[PDB]
């Protein structure tokens, strides 16, 4: 058995500063080395949140900060497992970004985005099907907005090699935008269900594509 | 509503942004635009129950009462829909709190990241104030 479980949790409040905290832990993997390394990153994380709320009850008043992380498992399969992490930080407004990471059950391995794929074509590849994705939706919908072909903001040219990803119970990929990384703020974490027919020649294989 | 860029400024103009607590006018329009793109009416729900609303996107776990965020403040004493309205005089009042909470113009990350150190003023060029 490969899950996710809550390992540590932090509420606290104090002056105009509080936490709200939930840190998650992997258990289950053979392979302890990787099991303990992803689980040393999420308590670094944690860690890291902690000393911010502890920096911000310190010292001046800097305003109202309001910190909070949960996580949740939005795939558990036999065969994979993913775990979303947020991370919202809220002052005047909120900013959430959201982090993914997803296992290969059977073979003990960390998924990269790279791994999935023979060569690096698949940035371009991948951008390329986003913006479609965008102009459609937009299309559609006019109140989705996304910074485009928008004249007054630097538009969205290139997913990042190592962007934010998953996989779907359903062996689909997705790509994942935090808040204000592509688009105004009002429209929250986006993301981008990339059809297979659209990369299937890239991928190495179809054990976790398809 | 989705105001035009220009008919904003000369909006937040009338009430007396520009240079407010230092900041020029073109720090409040930059703002609105990567909170909003302009629109009034913009809502966005997040992962710890609160809200932002409205040109601003103002949040209610701190400014703002919209009777669904447990354990939230109410700091600009509002109701949260008061945000939401074409009139932009409730978000300013709210916005003028907010940057003197003790953060300046930082409490928003819109404008942190795609505003600060930037030429502001563009926001503004081209208009008639
Ligand atoms: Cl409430
Ligand atoms: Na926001
Ligand atoms: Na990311
Ligand atoms: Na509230």
């Amino acid at each position: 058995i490969v899950k996710a479980i809550t390992f540590i949790e932090i509420k606290e409040e104090k002056d105009q500063s509080s936490i709200d905290v939930k840190t998650p832990a992997l258990s289950g993997l053979s392979n302890k080395e990787l099991e303990n390394s992803i689980n040393e990153k999420y308590l670094k994380e944690s860690q890291q949140l902690y000393k911010e709320f502890i920096q911000s009850t310190s010292k001046n008043k800097k305003g109202h900060l309001s910190i909070y992380s949960d996580y949740e498992t939005v795939t558990d399969t036999p065969d994979l497992l993913s775990i979303r992490r947020n991370i919202e930080t809220t002052q005047a407004s909120s900013y959430t970004q959201s982090r993914y990471i997803t296992i290969d059950k059977k073979n003990d391995i960390l998924l990269t985005l790279k791994s999935l794929f023979k060569d690096e074509r698949y940035i371009k590849v991948i951008s390329q099907n986003i913006k479609e994705q965008m102009k459609q939706q937009m299309k559609e919908d006019p109140n989705k907005i996304y910074w485009l072909t928008d004249e007054d903001a630097e538009p969205f040219k290139t997913i990042l090699p190592d962007q934010t990803f998953y996989i779907t119970e359903d062996h689909k990929l997705v790509i994942s935008f935090d808040e204000y990384e592509v688009a105004p703020g009002y429209m929250g974490v986006t993301e981008f269900t990339i059809p297979t027919g659209v990369i299937s020649n890239l991928l190495v294989g179809e054990r976790y594509i398809r | 509503k989705v105001f035009g860029r220009c008919e904003l400024a000369a909006a937040m103009k009338r009430h007396g942004l520009d240079n407010y607590r230092g900041y020029s006018l073109g720090n409040w329009v930059c703002a609105a635009k990567f909170e909003s793109n302009f629109n009034t009416q913009a809502t966005n729900r997040n992962t710890d129950g609160s809200t932002d609303y409205g040109i601003l996107q103002i949040n209610s776990r701190w400014w703002c009462n919209d009777g669904r965020t447990p354990g939230s403040r109410n700091l600009c004493n509002i109701p949260c829909s008061a945000l939401l309205s074409s009139d932009i005089t409730a978000s300013v009042n709210c916005a003028k709190k907010i940057v003197s909470d003790g953060n300046g113009m930082n409490a928003w990350v819109a404008w942190r990241n795609r505003c600060k150190g930037t030429d502001v003023q563009a926001w503004i060029r081209g208009c008639r104030l």
